């Protein structure tokens, strides 16, 4: 059982827990006990962003970035109600936990691409009639993707929404119009979505582990420019337990 | 050691003379300049750029952010002549502090 | 057209009384008896379609719903504001003396 | 301006009456104040939280009151919440936590008398910076 | 001889246009080193997060700055005191997000300088001098050092250390000054005492020597050519100098013996150029310069300002301003 | 060192000067306006 | 002289005091930016120097 | 002398860090607060205190978009957020409890923070080692009022100040060692200058 | 432009830097 | 009159550059002995 | 290219508010409006969670006499506070920024 | 950037002009007699 002084700064904390290859059980659901997920944790290994069309305006692809932000990128610690419904289908309703992280990822060529990775007010559902948990169950859901930067947030110019200056000051007698969209910072607020799939279930413990992915919007810095499409993928961990 | 040595002395002891004082008196100049707020106060090329795009920052910047909290802060008791009432709510100040 | 949606709440109802589905916690300090345990049971079980509504949250005694009763007049409802309730801005807005 | 007798008179109780101090009480007060409160209470307000500050109005709004030598007596002895709903001195320098708080273990009955004579007095005299912050100064 | 000892007279050759010696073996890779990635850096490096909160400052001439403006950027607050070398990046890209050409210059400089002080103490015994040109040098050196490692050892982090830019200097001095009353401290003041009085020592010498130099050239020639290098006699007549400057001042105010008077002209920029350095470096374990904010108060217990109050006026300005995002909790404990 | 026997002194008397200039100010008259577009 | 001959009145020149001519500094710093200036630059190379 | 002298600078310079960082040997009870752990104490105290409230500290967004009071260290490890992010490797008896495999623990920030642990933060962030030298404690724009310098800068700006003294003195000291053994730390001789039979440079 | 002038700049002053030490007129003892 | 705006420089330099090499020639003829 | 007119500044209980001028010090300046006596009375407020004195709490509004926009009366916050921060200059008026290309930024006159 | 459009050549200049009569003084010293 390992310890914070076998862990500290091997890059493991970053990492969600794993299942070993014998873990392809099935986790009973009994439709009259109330359930729990008192961990789940979404460890990303790929974040990919959607490329801006050109003008073709044919398919623009999603492509490979580089982290800047090192091993900073997990959620974890998450827990929420886990809803037994009247079809048989589980939803996941997310409470609370370390549930964002702002990331940053580079694009060949050097331009960053900030995010806040997160799954902030998850629901999600899988199919019905799921009477157990097993590696065919899927966890499918959206999620609330608000402001990289909450309202007090100021720019290299003092500029903000809840602090801040109002103006260009350093440019006292500039026409404001040209500077509005910098002048007048925006909080976004933005849906995601995300797909869990279980690729491992201890039916003993309640552990489930698998991959997920997620489509959400980047960082508009307060709505000075436009967001860019994140595509993440990596691997999930939850402990699902009567409550 | 550094490359390059006095070897005329004369010229040595002349070049004491030179480098402060020539220094004292270009402050001088600046000061006259200030006497009529003739500043250096503002690379004019960063402030249009930073005026448009919210994610240009330099060390430049945010000196002037250093400089708006001092005025803001010293002026109401450093010219109580102005008579000077800034409410809380006016004066600039980061997240916190 | 732009607009800064902080500045826009000061000219509602949230600009003149403490608003129960946004304002920050720490203005419950203002009013006898609210603060910090009505204060943390109103933001906890936000937001209010009216003001009254408050008086319906679980748990509370006969002193404290009194407390409400005699406070409704100081405070409001408006809509949520996301900029307002994010970040757990209710609980800690980077507002300290 | 002097620290008159006049300065030096604040509310005994809720119910009106005042108690006049000494300018030697006043010493007394401030330098109790130092010993025991400004390590978080430094110019009236809290640093382990800046939303409760020692303002003669804050103090008032409080409950039970503690705009008056009683109230902040009685908070010294057995401290609570600004709404008197739960009590604090597990977390909080009082008598009832000496033990813990080994400064409070030396505090008399007159030394709190003191202390809450110049929480009361030094508004009187300082006005805004009481309670202001680095704001005022 | 053997190769080891070839390379060895080599080395230590008193006959190398540029001294190498030992310490010169350490200095010159680790110099070169840090003036090829300032260089390099300074002109082409994208943004860094320098105060871990995800808001790259640019420093970069290409990234819009210019020789004013631009620096070489701290590292990340995130990092602190961490060693963060190339290798402990994923990518080149995130090394440069970081701020890792910051600790790459500033430790090989720092390394490069000690060796640039022992290297003085080195050619100065392979000449036969005496010994102490380098002791001289150690006061700009533990000038640097404060600034660049031991500041930043008291506060935490790299990302507090002085940035490598003409702004970035300034910066970092008005944080100081919010953070410490620097101005207050007399380790400073000793600092001041010691440049202006440098400079002033430094005019002083300067123009007696100018003024008694004895005649040896026509009025259409530069009288430097008076002077001849290597020559015995002295150029200029220190008697009529101290006849002069005794007479300005009085006459025991007034240096007559070269020696203690060029002894003089060492010792007080760098004892107070050491006091400078000691002022920032016991700064940076927050023992700051003198607090008088509200010392002075009137019969009733009313503050009366005092210009030390003023300064505090100031000193808030910055404080309040400074890193506007970083701060989450209302006191600034480093 | 020991001297190089190959150097020799420069000259531009002013006749040429004046010639140069010359060349170089009307050149400067013609392609200045191509420069400016 | 000239600097506050330049500006409203004497009010403003350098008071004659250790600690009122720091505030002289952090004046000019706040108010004039004295730092970005390449006048007192080249002042502070000449002294350094 | 000198090797001596060097050995005593070295040593200064280590005692400066020790009584900096180090809380085993010099006990945070008796020395006070490390500057690392006054700044940590300050984020463990607000955390408490915004968390009593009613936030959740764990998805409580700051305004850079890092957690307010909680965020990772560039190895994954959870920490406390704001400037404190710089004092993440801090280790101290009343912060350990809350610590996990992980890092910081959430559950345990949630539920098992006792009040020894508030009082211990409250105490220690308010007794952080910044003051002047006057004695005056607090930030550098605090008013007159805690008579207050920790232990800890006092002992570590002396002992930096006595150490650096001492490597001047290694320097004096070695280098006129080495001129007076091969005798000439009086000067050089007029009639045998060194440089004299030195070919020139150029 | 900008960023050209000012490489170029202080590229004439290494290469200045180069030939004040290696090409200096050489101090000679008369 | 929307003219290139390095024309300005382009010229200076295009005059000055061999001007300046001619003059450095000649002067330096000129002081050379007679 | 013209006086906008004197602009005068009224809150919702129908007082006349003053803009503080910009001393030649600042190179930047807050907005502060106060009664002729005076007292603080509207603001642009930067810290906005505990603001009291907001164009959009005070219902200040801007009336125009003479001038351009003589006559004329805005009452929404944006285009108030717009003219406010102008106000703080002095007097109003309307510029052609795009013949030269002008920057914003002042510059001082043969005088200085 | 949008930077002033007259920086280039002031620079240019700047460094030319003063340069160019540094070069043209020393190539004629030592070009005079030995
Ligand atoms: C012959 C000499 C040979 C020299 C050749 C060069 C070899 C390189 C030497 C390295 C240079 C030092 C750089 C890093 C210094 C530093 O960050 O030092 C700090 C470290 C202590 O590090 C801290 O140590 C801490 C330990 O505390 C931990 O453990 C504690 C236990 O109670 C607590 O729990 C605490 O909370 C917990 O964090 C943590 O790990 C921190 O994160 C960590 O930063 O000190 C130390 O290792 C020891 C002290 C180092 C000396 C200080 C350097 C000063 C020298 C400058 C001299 C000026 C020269 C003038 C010239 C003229
Ligand atoms: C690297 C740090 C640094 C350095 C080296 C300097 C260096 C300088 N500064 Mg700058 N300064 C700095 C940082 C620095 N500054 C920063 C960060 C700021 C914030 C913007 C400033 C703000 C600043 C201001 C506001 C001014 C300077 C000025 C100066 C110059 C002062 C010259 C002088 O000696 O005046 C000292 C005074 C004199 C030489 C006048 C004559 C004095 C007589 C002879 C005294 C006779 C005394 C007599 C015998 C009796 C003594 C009695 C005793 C009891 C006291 C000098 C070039 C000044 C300058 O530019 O002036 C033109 C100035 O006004 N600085
Ligand atoms: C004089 C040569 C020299 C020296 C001293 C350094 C030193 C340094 N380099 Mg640099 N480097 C050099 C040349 C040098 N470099 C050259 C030529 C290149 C181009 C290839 C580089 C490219 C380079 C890069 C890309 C990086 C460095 C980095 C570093 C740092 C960490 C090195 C390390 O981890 O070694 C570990 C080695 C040891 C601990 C040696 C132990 C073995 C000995 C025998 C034991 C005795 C040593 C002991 C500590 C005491 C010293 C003895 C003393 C008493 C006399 C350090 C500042 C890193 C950096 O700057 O991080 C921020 C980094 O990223 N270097
Ligand atoms: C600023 C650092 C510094 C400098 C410039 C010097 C300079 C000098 N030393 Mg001292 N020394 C120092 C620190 C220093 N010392 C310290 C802290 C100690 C205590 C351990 C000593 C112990 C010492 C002894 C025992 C002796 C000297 C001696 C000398 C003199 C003769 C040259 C020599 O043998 O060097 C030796 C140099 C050192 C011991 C340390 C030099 C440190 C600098 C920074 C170079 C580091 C190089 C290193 C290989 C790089 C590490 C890279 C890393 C990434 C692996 C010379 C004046 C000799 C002398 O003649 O005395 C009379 C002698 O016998 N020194
Ligand atoms: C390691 C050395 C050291 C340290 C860390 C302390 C620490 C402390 N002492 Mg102790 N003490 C010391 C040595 C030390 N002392 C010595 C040598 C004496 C005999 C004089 C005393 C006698 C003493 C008394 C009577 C008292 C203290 C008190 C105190 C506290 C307040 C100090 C103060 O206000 O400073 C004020 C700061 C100064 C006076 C400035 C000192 C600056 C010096 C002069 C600079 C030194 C530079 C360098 C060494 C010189 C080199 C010159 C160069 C050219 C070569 C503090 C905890 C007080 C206390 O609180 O007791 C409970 C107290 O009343 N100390
Ligand atoms: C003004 C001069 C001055 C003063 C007042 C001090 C004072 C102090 N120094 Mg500093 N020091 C100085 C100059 C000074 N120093 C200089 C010039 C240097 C070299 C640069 C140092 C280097 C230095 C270091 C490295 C350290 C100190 C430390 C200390 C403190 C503890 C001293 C100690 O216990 O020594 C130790 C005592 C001895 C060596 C004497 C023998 C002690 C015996 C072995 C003790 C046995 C005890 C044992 C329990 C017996 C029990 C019996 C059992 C059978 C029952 C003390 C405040 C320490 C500290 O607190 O730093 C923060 C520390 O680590 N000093
Ligand atoms: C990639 C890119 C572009 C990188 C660049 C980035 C960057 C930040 C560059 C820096 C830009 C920069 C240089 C900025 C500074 C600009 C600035 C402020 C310039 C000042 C200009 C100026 C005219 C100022 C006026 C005041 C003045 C005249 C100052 C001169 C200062 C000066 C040169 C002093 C001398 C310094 C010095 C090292 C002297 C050494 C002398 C010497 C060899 C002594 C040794 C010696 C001593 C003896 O006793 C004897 C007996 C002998 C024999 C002997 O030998
Ligand atoms: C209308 C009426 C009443 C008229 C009456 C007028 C009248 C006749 C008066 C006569 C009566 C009378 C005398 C009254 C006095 C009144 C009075 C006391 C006025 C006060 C004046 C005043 C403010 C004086 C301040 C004192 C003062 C000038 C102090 C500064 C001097 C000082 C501290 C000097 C020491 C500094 C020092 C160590 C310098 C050495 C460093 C240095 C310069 C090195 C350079 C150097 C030095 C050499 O040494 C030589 C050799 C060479 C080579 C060399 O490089
Ligand atoms: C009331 C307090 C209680 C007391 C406490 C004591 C405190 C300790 C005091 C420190 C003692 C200092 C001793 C000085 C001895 C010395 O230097 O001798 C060396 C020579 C000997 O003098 C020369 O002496 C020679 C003879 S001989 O060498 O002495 O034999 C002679 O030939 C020559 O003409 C003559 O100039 O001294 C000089 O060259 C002239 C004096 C220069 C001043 C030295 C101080 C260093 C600079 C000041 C530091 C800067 C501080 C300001 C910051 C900017
Ligand atoms: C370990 C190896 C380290 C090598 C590092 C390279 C060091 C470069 C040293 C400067 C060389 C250039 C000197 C030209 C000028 C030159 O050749 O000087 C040579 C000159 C020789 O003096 P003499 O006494 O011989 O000459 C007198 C007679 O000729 C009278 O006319 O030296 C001085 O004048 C010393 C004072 C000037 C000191 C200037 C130092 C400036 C430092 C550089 C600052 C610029 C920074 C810009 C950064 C972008
Ligand atoms: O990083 Mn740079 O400056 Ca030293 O204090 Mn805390 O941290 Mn941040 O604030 Mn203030
Ligand atoms: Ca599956
Ligand atoms: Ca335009
Ligand atoms: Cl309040
Ligand atoms: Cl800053
Ligand atoms: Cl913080």
């Amino acid at each position: 059982t390992l310890t914070y002084d076998d862990i500290v700064g091997t890059g493991l904390a970053n990492k969600c827990p794993t299942l070993d290859d014998t873990a392809r059980g099935a986790y009973p659901i009994d439709s009259s006990q109330t359930y729990r997920i008192a961990r789940l944790c979404l460890q990303p290994t790929t974040f990919l962003v959607k490329e801006e069309p050109k003008n073709k305006r044919q398919e623009a692809e999603f492509v490979p970035t580089k982290l800047v932000t090192r091993e900073t990128t997990s959620l974890d610690q998450i827990q929420g109600e886990l809803k037994v419904n009247s079809d048989g289908s589980l939803t996941f309703v997310e409470e609370d936990g370390i549930d964002f992280q702002p990331v940053t990822v580079q694009m060949a060529g050097g331009e960053r691409i900030p995010l806040l990775f997160t799954v902030k007010n998850l629901v999600a559902s899988t199919q019905p009639n799921v009477t157990s948990i097993t590696t065919s169950t899927d966890f499918k859901g959206e999620f609330n993707v608000p402001s990289y930067r909450t309202a007090n947030f100021l720019d290299p110019k003092g500029r903000g929404l809840a602090s801040g200056y109002d103006s260009a000051i350093a440019l006292p007698q500039a026409k404001e119009e040209e500077l509005a969209r910098a002048n007048v910072k925006r909080f976004s607020l933005t849906k995601g979505q995300i797909s869990l799939n279980v690729a491992k279930v201890d039916g003993r413990t309640g552990e489930i582990a698998g991959t997920f992915e997620s489509e959400q919007l980047s960082d508009d810095d307060m709505g000075a420019h436009e967001p860019h499409e994140v595509k993440i993928q990596g691997v999930f961990y939850a402990s699902i337990e009567p409550a | 050691i550094f490359g390059i040595a006095f070897s005329n002395k004369r010229w040595l002891h002349f070049f004491m003379l030179f480098v402060p004082v020539t220094g004292l008196w270009m402050s001088a100049i600046g000061v006259v300049g200030l006497a009529l707020n003739l500043r250096s106060y503002d690379f004019i090329s960063q402030e249009i750029r930073a005026a448009e795009d919210p994610e240009f920052e330099t060390f430049y910047t945010k000196n002037l952010l250093l400089n708006e909290g001092i005025r803001a802060w010293m002026a109401p008791q450093d010219q109580p002549h102005e008579n000077f009432v800034f409410p809380e709510e006016v004066l600039p100040r980061g997240n916190a502090l | 057209e732009l607009v800064n949606v902080v500045d826009e709440k000061l000219g509602t109802a949230y600009g003149e009384k403490i608003d129960l589905n946004n304002t920050n916690i720490a203005a419950f300090i203002q009013y006898r008896g609210l603060y910090p345990t009505l204060a943390k049971l109103i933001v906890k079980n936000a937001p209010y379609e009216s003001v009254e509504d408050v008086l319906n949250i679980p748990g509370l005694t006969e002193r404290q719903k009194q407390i409400l009763r005699e406070n409704l007049e100081h405070f409001t409802v408006t809509e949520v504001e996301t900029a307002l309730v994010e970040g757990g801005d209710r609980y800690n807005n980077g507002l300290y003396k | 301006a002097e620290l008159t007798p006049e300065v030096l008179t604040v509310p005994l109780n809720s119910e009106g009456k005042t108690i006049t101090l000494t300018e030697k009480q006043y010493l007394e007060g401030k330098r109790l104040f130092q010993y025991a409160c400004a390590s978080c209470h430094v110019g009236g307000i809290t640093k382990t939280n800046p939303s409760l500050d020692l303002r003669t109005e804050t103090l008032a709004l409080a409950t039970p009151p503690r705009d008056n030598i009683e109230g902040l007596v009685d908070y010294m002895k057995n401290p609570t919440t600004y709404d008197g709903e739960q009590e604090i001195a597990e977390v909080h320098p009082s008598l009832r936590s000496a033990d813990i708080f080994p400064k409070m273990r030396n505090l008399t009955e007159k030394d709190l008398v003191a202390i809450a004579g110049h929480i009361l007095v030094e508004p009187k005299i300082l006005g805004d910076k009481w309670g202001g912050g680095k704001v005022y100064y | 001889a053997n190769l080891w000892e070839r390379f060895c007279n080599w080395v230590t050759s008193t006959d190398n246009r540029l001294y190498v010696g030992w310490f010169g073996v350490i200095m010159i890779p680790t110099l070169l080193a840090a003036t090829i990635c300032f260089v390099i850096a300074f002109i082409a490096a994208p943004p860094v997060d320098i105060d871990g909160i995800r808001e790259p400052v640019s420093g970069s001439l290409l990234y819009g700055n210019n020789i004013i403006t631009g620096a070489v950027v701290p590292s990340s607050n995130a990092i602190g005191l961490h060693f963060y070398p190339i290798w402990e990046a994923a990518s080149l890209d995130e090394w440069l997000y970081n701020g890792g050409p910051y600790q790459l210059i500033i430790f090989h400089f720092l390394l490069g300088a000690s060796c640039y002080m022992g290297r003085q103490w080195e050619l100065s015994y392979r000449l036969g001098m005496r010994p102490w040109i380098c002791v001289a040098y150690s006061a700009p050196l533990a000038s640097a050092f404060a600034v660049f490692l031991i500041y930043p050892i008291g506060q935490g982090s790299f990302s507090d250390g002085m940035p490598l830019g003409i702004s970035g200097t300034f910066n970092f001095m008005i944080v100081f000054q919010a953070e410490h009353n620097i101005l207050m401290h007399p380790f400073h003041q000793l600092g001041v005492a010691g440049v202006f009085g440098g400079a002033l020592f430094c005019a002083m010498h300067g123009s007696l020597v100018t003024s008694s130099l004895i005649r040896e050239t026509t009025e259409t020639e530069s009288a430097n050519y008076g002077y001849k290098f290597g020559q015995e006699e002295e150029t200029y007549n220190i008697v009529a100098a101290h006849g002069y400057f005794g007479r300005l001042i009085f006459q025991y105010a007034s240096f007559n013996n070269s020696r203690s008077l060029h002894f003089f002209l060492a010792a007080w920029p760098v004892v107070g150029v050491w006091f400078a350095a000691l002022g920032i470096s016991t700064m940076a374990f927050n023992l700051n310069g003198f607090n008088f904010n509200h010392s002075v108060i009137d019969a009733k217990g009313n503050v009366i300002n005092t210009w030390a109050d003023i300064i505090n006026r100031a000193n808030l300005g910055m404080e309040v301003m400074h890193e506007r995002n970083a701060h989450n909790f209302p006191l600034d404990l480093a | 060192m020991e001297p190089n026997p190959n150097r020799q002194p420069v000259e531009l008397n002013r006749t040429s000067l004046y010639l140069g200039l010359l060349l170089i100010l009307v050149l400067a008259l013609l392609f200045s306006s191509y420069f400016f577009n | 002289l000239i600097y506050p001959l330049g500006q409203s009145s004497w009010f403003f020149a350098p008071s004659f005091g250790v600690a009122a001519i720091f505030r002289f500094l952090l004046f000019f710093q706040g108010f004039h930016n004295w730092t970005l200036n390449p006048f007192h630059m080249m002042g502070v190379a000449g002294v350094l120097g | 002398l000198s090797y001596s002298l060097g050995a005593l600078s070295m040593m200064g310079f280590i005692a400066t860090c020790f009584v900096w960082f180090n809380n085993t040997v010099y006990p945070s009870e008796f020395y006070g607060p490390t500057g690392p752990e006054a700044s940590q104490a300050q984020a463990m105290t607000f955390l408490i205190r915004d968390q009593k409230l009613g936030a959740n500290v764990g998805s409580a967004q700051g305004p850079t978009g890092l957690g307010k009071y909680l965020m990772r260290s560039p190895t994954g490890e959870i920490i406390f957020g704001g400037e404190t992010m710089r004092f993440w490797d801090f280790r101290g008896p009343w912060l350990e409890p809350l610590r996990g495999p992980n890092g910081l623990d959430l559950n345990k920030i949630k539920n098992d923070i006792q009040p020894w642990q508030e009082r211990r933060a409250a105490e220690y962030m308010t007794h952080a080692p910044l003051g002047s030298l006057n004695s005056v404690g607090g930030v550098a724009t605090e008013i007159n009022s805690v008579n207050f310098v920790s232990p800890r800068s006092w002992l570590a700006t002396s002992h930096f100040v006595l150490a650096f003294f001492f490597l001047v003195g290694h320097l004096w000291h070695a280098g006129r060692a080495r001129a007076a053994a091969a005798g000439f730390e009086k000067g050089i001789d007029r009639e045998s200058e060194p440089v004299l039979s030195m070919p020139s440079l150029d | 432009m900008e960023t050209i002038t000012y490489v170029f700049i202080f590229a004439c002053i290494i290469a200045l830097f180069f030939f004040a030490i290696f090409f200096r007129e050489p101090p000679r003892i008369t | 009159m929307e003219v290139n705006q390095l024309g300005l420089i382009a010229t200076a330099l295009f005059v000055l550059v061999p001007s300046v090499f001619l003059i450095i020639l000649y002067v330096q003829t000129e002081s050379q002995q007679k | 290219q013209a006086w906008k007119g004197h602009a005068v500044f009224r809150n919702k209980e129908g007082e006349e508010l003053f803009v503080r001028r910009m001393p030649a010090f600042f190179e930047s300046f807050p907005v502060i409006l106060t009664d002729k006596n005076g007292v603080v009375k509207a603001d642009i407020p930067f810290r906005r969670a505990e603001s009291k004195y907001s164009f959009e709490q005070q219902g200040v509004t801007v009336s125009f006499y003479g001038g351009e926009l003589n006559g004329q009366t805005f009452t929404d916050p944006p285009t108030v506070k717009s003219y406010a921060r102008k106000a703080i200059f002095g007097e109003i008026f309307e510029f052609d920024t795009e013949t030269l290309n002008s920057d914003g930024i002042f510059r001082t006159s043969p005088r200085g």
